[PDB]
């Protein structure tokens, strides 16, 4: 009941094929035109496609022959007519270049419709006659469409209509929405500067996904008609800002300051980018504010002074915060937090306390302080921290004290110290049996800690060093648990050891 | 066409300023007003596909001719007013470029 | 002015001579193309030659082409058709024509009077 | 080839006619220079109309020409009473062996004054 | 989902009447509107007027001072050398004149020179020139003037020689209007302007206080 | 601005910035035959208002547009050569390549 | 502040590009490749495109350029290269098979080959009429150069009412600028007095 | 007027130096046309400067004129040892009845 | 391009004289003409100036009437007749070619210059 005609390529319509077949796959073909005559003798069919081709030409009653046809893809024709279609449950008009005045004379009656596709056309305007006489959509997709306006009523032929598409759109200004029915809107791609929707409804919307991505909007659009939104897409525009949400995504704004009320009813959100703005205040005074955002990124803004509340911001997991400029913080600006797991302070200078503090948090697990112009490291900078991913690399002229990692030994992971310049490094390496990967690239270091016992290390890096003799006393442990070994760049003596040619030829790398 | 109608597209729009009146001037004595004008109507960035209608090229036409990612409406023939003002006690006349619009295009 | 005069007309048996001649004022045989065209009696305007400025090169009617010899004498400022073993057909009120240009374009115009030359083994 | 030119035309005074000139074997273009010339029987031919538009200095501006489909329109719009004679196009070609002039049989366009 | 069709006037009239606001105070560098205490309340003066009407007729981002620079008189000895011919017409200016107009050859930015031509009834070709120290004419520009029955101002462009004059030039240089004689016949100028009123030089520079 | 003072410079606001186009990798095209690619490159940073801060503000006008973005000035043309059916046609494209680019 | 990604105004630059070139030539499909030559482009075409991009509306104007009539034709016999000018006559029936119609064409360009100048000349351009008249057309300060260089005269209308009005053969005249002084010579040498020609910028017949 | 200038200077080869024309009344300005001369001992003087600016033909690159505050400077850039002579300033103002030309005292350049 | 003058010599105070200066290379009527003077040992002094005509002249103030300055252009020939010829006047006088019709663009060449020494 299955016939693939997709690798094969033909001019017309084939007429040897067995009727009882089902599915037809006509895709990759250069038809130019479609017959009621060929089309009627596979009255069996129930899937149609035909996509990727050339036809120009449609018979009204090609398709009525076909009582139980079903996934119409007409897509990929020179189309630029059809009859009623009885039992139709999916069409596919994408790349038919349909303009805007096709579609009233094309579409006839069709109440038995789940699936329309209008992708990759023409249109321009969607007029309240465009959509009439099908009161079973469910799946309409619009995108790709050159489409500037649409009438107050253009969407009452619909009073179905779940899931709408208008991505890739030019649709500017819009400001009413009435369509209680929708559930998954994509305004994604489009010259939108303004989204209002209606005052005061009768009943609540239903709409639970919109994306507003790619846009021009130049304020926080009001949302409060919309209770049942899970997903909110407004990034790539301009928001400059003056209860269900979820998911949250306002990166690439102009976003300068967080007003205290907005943070009001703001709740529930569990997921939020707001990555690369310019932000200036960032506080977080009021109590009981986010109480379940398990992510939250601020990476790539310009904040000077936070002041996040205690115990407010407590279930946070991941947490990024380069490129900030802050000045000075309070020692417990995070000590009075609950839950913090993964926290990010790259190029934000933060001086570490001797015991801002970190060892006050016994929850989390990473912490990168890279290009924070560490000058010397405090000895109680983790003593109490159990941290496992530590990034202190791009610290030139840093001076590492002895035990400058208190409690790090049965916890740590990785480690990155790359472009420090370290002459001499005061950390026992070997004794750090949870440590796994290291970064030791363009540095100073001439001597390294003797590996009496084995460790779990697997990456090791030494680039631009000056390690010149290498012996196999000293280094010659974890010789089992090695399976990356990097030693360009140092200026390794000819045969001076011969430790490391032995152990080259297994259980390590170039 | 445009010049008295409220249609979505980049147009010119008259608009007369009276230094006495619009702007509460005291200190210019010529001119008393002048037709500034101002470009008004969106450029929608008109998305594009390999395949297309012959009657949609023209919305790339008065829409994104500069095919710019992000088009404004902004002038594209302007003309220079000249002013003059008193500075103390010296009469001055002065010609500031680019003050009457005439022309807006999408950009 | 602008004239163009014109002479050598007459009656003569077929299969005769005749050399039709064009003394011009008012303007220049060096800027300008000059035409002879012809009109028989009754019947409509018909184009016999035509010669560039200098008349080295000239171009003719292919009723007309070998039999018919067009040349100019701008010393002379006159120009000459000499017409040779004339048909009974050849029978014409002949045109000297100026021309627009050293081309064979912008029309021809300022027109002779015209010669009517007749040609007829008939006897008076 | 030969130029087909319709024989005579009526045109009321003060209308609007158009004689067109063709060729038989091609299509007149404005490399095929069409000159309009106007004859008064018994009067020396008066160039009109040159280079398919170009009016000859003197010519009233109510005579225009223009190529029309395949053939050369010369259009008199408000005909005078005095512009009944004999129309001629001449159309620049390539007869035979070498470039030349081919005039085609004149309209006898006659304005009906009473 | 409706997009919108009316446009809110009031909001976008007061953006762009803040916005030209603003642009007059900048051009203007001007922090704050004059005051008219310090300004007699005379009908502005005619030659403040002969300016701005001279520049209001036609043919940086700051604002510019405009300066009219009148060509010297005809009855002047430096005309005894050039005499008025019925092929060329010389208008000589004090270059002094230039300098207290504009006092700096870096604050200039734009100068005309600016004729009157009466009525003329066929078309005129001419051609200006610049006078050298060393009596010799280099070429400027040329103007085909179609004949009006209606006098009209013209506009010759001469920033670059008229800098060269605040800078490097003397003190009673000038331009040569001339026929345009080719090289096969001779040619006159039946063009008349006003006093050989007559043509001066509009200088639009940016003044050393702003 | 032209693209003299920013294809070496770095600078805060608008200007050019390198754009080169192919037709096969770029865009996706074996009908243009010549040229293979070009330099059409695009206006882009911010220009804020005048007061509240040069080449740029040159034709500036805040009371012409709402806000005030950047559009290009100088537009060099692109000509192309590509084949009809049989027939190789040379046509010009105005404003094709960015040169300049002014506030407005 | 920084607030722009540099990669969505890159694709979205791109894409309006693509609809650009769709647009500008009126095209609604990207012509396809089946009936192409099976080879490299000819000669003619090559030199056109060259000229195109050499150094001297919206939609995209087809580009054709006439050669101009050599100078061993006859018609140079009466119009000698003198001293003080040169001539350059053009077959504007080569003209009307580029550019069918008046109305189309959008701009000529009279295109020179200046070969060498040791002194800076001052050289003007003239039309011909019928009546061996000459009216101005322009005028070019031409700097000295050590190398060849392509000139440029902007002769729209010109080649337009040419295109409607104009005979057989048209042309130009390229003088030394003279003043009402004396009399001077062309000192600038051009080839063969290649040869110069017509770029003829005009909208297509069949996107007319 | 008097046109003041100083009495005598001297320059290392090579150097920059700067010689200054003033009046006593009032300042100068390019009205006040400077024209720089130079002579040698025992020869006529040579024009250098005319216009504030303007160097006359066969004038060597190095010297070049400026209006410096009130009064106006001649910049030898580069100084040689044939540059020592005497370098006079010609101010164009009203000096008395007419309007002309006026010498101040000129300074002997020498070049150490 | 070249400029000679004559008529220097001793003079008797309260005297008169009559230097001449002829020149060849160029057009008296094309320039303005000066008369310079310089002490022996100290610097230049501007004497006179006469435009192209030479129906106007200029001249300076320490000398005004005492000094007479003239053109002739028929033969190129030029005159600064000094009558009342004090004790002070005693220097090399220069005949120069100035720049242009006015007194601007300098004094463009000069000549040899004779010596005019007043005593008893
Ligand atoms: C200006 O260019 C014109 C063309 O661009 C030139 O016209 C050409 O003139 C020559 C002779 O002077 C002709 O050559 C002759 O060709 C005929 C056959 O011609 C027929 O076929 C062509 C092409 O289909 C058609 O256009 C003609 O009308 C004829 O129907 C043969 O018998 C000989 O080979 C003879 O050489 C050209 O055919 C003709 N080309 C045209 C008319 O397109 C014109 O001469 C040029 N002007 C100057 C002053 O040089
Ligand atoms: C070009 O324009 C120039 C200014 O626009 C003209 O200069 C003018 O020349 C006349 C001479 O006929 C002066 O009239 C005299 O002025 C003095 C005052 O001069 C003051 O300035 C000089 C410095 O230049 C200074 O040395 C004096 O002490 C003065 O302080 C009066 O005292 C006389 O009585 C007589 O009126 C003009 O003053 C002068 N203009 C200016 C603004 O100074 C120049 O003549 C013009 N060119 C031509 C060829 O005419
Ligand atoms: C709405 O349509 C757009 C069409 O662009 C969809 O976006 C594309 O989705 C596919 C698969 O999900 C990706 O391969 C493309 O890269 C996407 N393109 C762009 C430009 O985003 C979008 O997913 C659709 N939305 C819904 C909810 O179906
Ligand atoms: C929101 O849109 C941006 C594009 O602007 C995209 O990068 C991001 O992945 C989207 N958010 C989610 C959760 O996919
Ligand atoms: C936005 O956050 C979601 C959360 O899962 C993440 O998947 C996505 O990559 C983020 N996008 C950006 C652009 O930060
Ligand atoms: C005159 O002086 C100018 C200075 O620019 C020079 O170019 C020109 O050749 C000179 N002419 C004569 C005849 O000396
Ligand atoms: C066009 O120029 C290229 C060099 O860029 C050259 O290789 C080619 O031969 C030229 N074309 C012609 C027809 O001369
Ligand atoms: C030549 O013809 C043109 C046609 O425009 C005319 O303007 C000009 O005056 C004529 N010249 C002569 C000398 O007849």
């Amino acid at each position: 009941k299955k016939v693939s005609c997709q690798v094969l390529g033909l001019l017309q319509v084939p007429s040897v094929l067995p009727p009882d077949t089902e599915t037809l796959d006509l895709s990759g073909n250069q038809l130019r035109s479609i017959l009621a005559s060929p089309l009627g003798f596979y009255t069996a069919l129930r899937h149609l496609d035909l996509s990727t081709n050339e036809i120009s030409f449609l018979q009204p009653g090609a398709f009525q022959a076909l009582t139980h046809l079903e996934h119409l893809s007409l897509a990929h024709n020179r189309l630029a007519g059809l009859g009623p279609l009885p039992r139709v449950t999916s069409l596919d008009l994408s790349g038919n270049s349909l303009y805007s005045g096709l579609l009233e004379r094309l579409l006839g009656e069709a109440p038995s419709l789940h699936t329309l596709s209008l992708a990759e056309n023409s249109l321009t305007r969607l007029t309240r006659h465009t959509f009439r006489d099908m009161p079973a959509l469910e799946q309409l997709d619009l995108h790709s469409n050159v489409l500037m306006d649409i009438e107050d009523g253009a969407f009452e032929g619909l009073p179905r209509l779940t899931h709408l598409n208008l991505s890739r759109n030019s649709l500017t200004c819009i400001s009413d929405f009435s369509l209680q029915q929708l559930r998954v809107l994509d305004l994604s791609c489009n010259s939108i500067e303004a989204f209002q929707t209606a005052s005061q409804p009768q009943a609540e919307f239903q709409l639970t996904w919109l994306d507003l991505r790619e846009n021009k909007l130049l304020h926080f659009p009001d949302l409060a008609a919309l209770p049942r939104l899970i997903y909110l897409n407004l990034s790539n525009n301009l928001i400059r800002l003056p209860s269900q949400l979820l998911n949250l995504d306002l990166s690439y704004n102009e976003i300068e300051l967080i007003p205290d009320s907005f943070l009001e009813h703001l709740t529930s959100l569990c997921f939020l980018n707001l990555s690369r703005n310019c932000l200036r205040t960032f506080e977080a005074r009021r109590l009981g504010s986010l109480p379940c955002l398990m992510l939250l990124d601020l990476s790539h803004n310009a904040l000077e002074t936070l002041e996040l509340g205690a115990r407010a911001l407590g279930s946070l997991r991941t947490l990024l915060l380069q490129g900030n400029a802050l000045r000075d913080l309070p020692p417990y600006t995070f000590a009075n937090l609950a839950s913090l797991q993964r926290l990010n302070l790259q190029g934000n200078r933060v001086s570490p306390c001797g015991g801002v503090a970190f060892s006050g948090i016994t929850s989390l697990r990473s912490l990168s302080l890279v290009d924070n112009e560490i000058e010397l490291l405090r000895a109680g900078a983790f003593l109490h921290t159990p941290l496992t991913e530590l990034d202190l690399s791009s610290n030139p002229g840093l001076e590492v004290a002895t035990g400058a990692l208190g409690g790090l030994e049965a916890s740590l992971e990785v480690l990155a110290l790359q472009g420090n310049g370290l002459m001499v490094l005061q950390v026992d390496l070997p004794c750090f049996i949870c440590l796994k990967r290291l970064n030791l690239a363009e540095n100073r270091l001439s001597h390294l800690p003797a590996w009496t016992q084995a460790v779990s290390l697997e990456v090791l890096d030494l680039r631009n060093n000056s390690f010149s003799l290498l012996p196999g006393s000293a280094m010659g442990g974890l010789e089992t648990s090695l399976r990356r070994l990097y030693l360009q760049g140092n200026p390794l003596s000819c045969c001076g050891n011969g430790w490391l040619a032995a152990q080259l030829h297994q259980g390590r790398v170039d | 066409y445009c010049f008295s109608s409220t249609e979505k597209n980049c147009c010119v729009r008259q608009l007369y300023i009276d230094f006495r009146k619009d702007l509460g001037w005291k200190w210019i004595h010529e001119p008393k007003g002048y037709h500034a004008n101002f470009c008004l109507g969106p450029c929608p960035y008109i998305w594009s596909l390999d395949t297309q209608y012959s009657k949609v090229l023209a919305l790339y036409n008065q829409h994104n001719p500069g095919a710019s990612a992000a088009p404004c409406c902004v002038p594209q023939a302007l003309e220079p007013l000249p002013i003059v003002y008193y500075v103390g006690r010296k009469p001055k006349v002065e010609q500031l470029s680019n003050m009457i619009v005439r022309s807006c295009k999408c950009s | 002015e602008l004239q163009l005069v014109e002479s050598g007309g007459g009656l003569v048996q077929p299969g005769g001579s005749l050399r039709l001649s064009c003394a011009a004022s008012g303007f220049t045989f060096d800027d300008y193309t000059m035409n002879w065209v012809r009109q028989a009696p009754g019947k409509g305007l018909e184009w016999v030659s035509a010669i560039r400025w200098n008349g080295v090169t000239t171009y003719y009617a292919e009723s007309m082409k070998g039999r018919f010899t067009v040349s100019r004498d701008n010393g002379q400022n006159t120009l000459y058709l000499q017409m040779n073993s004339l048909k009974a057909e050849d029978t014409a009120v002949y045109y000297c024509a100026k021309g627009g240009s050293i081309d064979l374009t912008y029309g021809m115009d300022y027109w002779g009077k015209g010669t009517l030359v007749t040609v007829s083994s008939a006897s008076t | 080839a030969v130029v087909t030119q319709e024989p005579s035309l009526s045109v009321s005074p003060g209308g609007t006619v158009t004689i067109t000139c063709g060729l038989s074997s091609g299509s007149v273009t404005r490399n095929n220079y069409p000159d309009w010339y106007q004859q008064t029987p018994g009067q020396a031919p008066r160039l009109l109309l040159y280079n398919t538009v170009a009016r000859h200095s003197g010519v009233p501006s109510r005579f225009s020409g223009s190529i029309s489909g395949n053939k050369a329109a010369l259009t008199i719009t408000g005909a005078q009473p005095e512009d009944e004679a004999g129309y001629y196009c001449a159309l620049y070609m390539y007869t035979g062996s070498n470039n030349g002039r081919v005039f085609g049989g004149g309209t006898l366009l006659t304005v009906l004054g009473q």
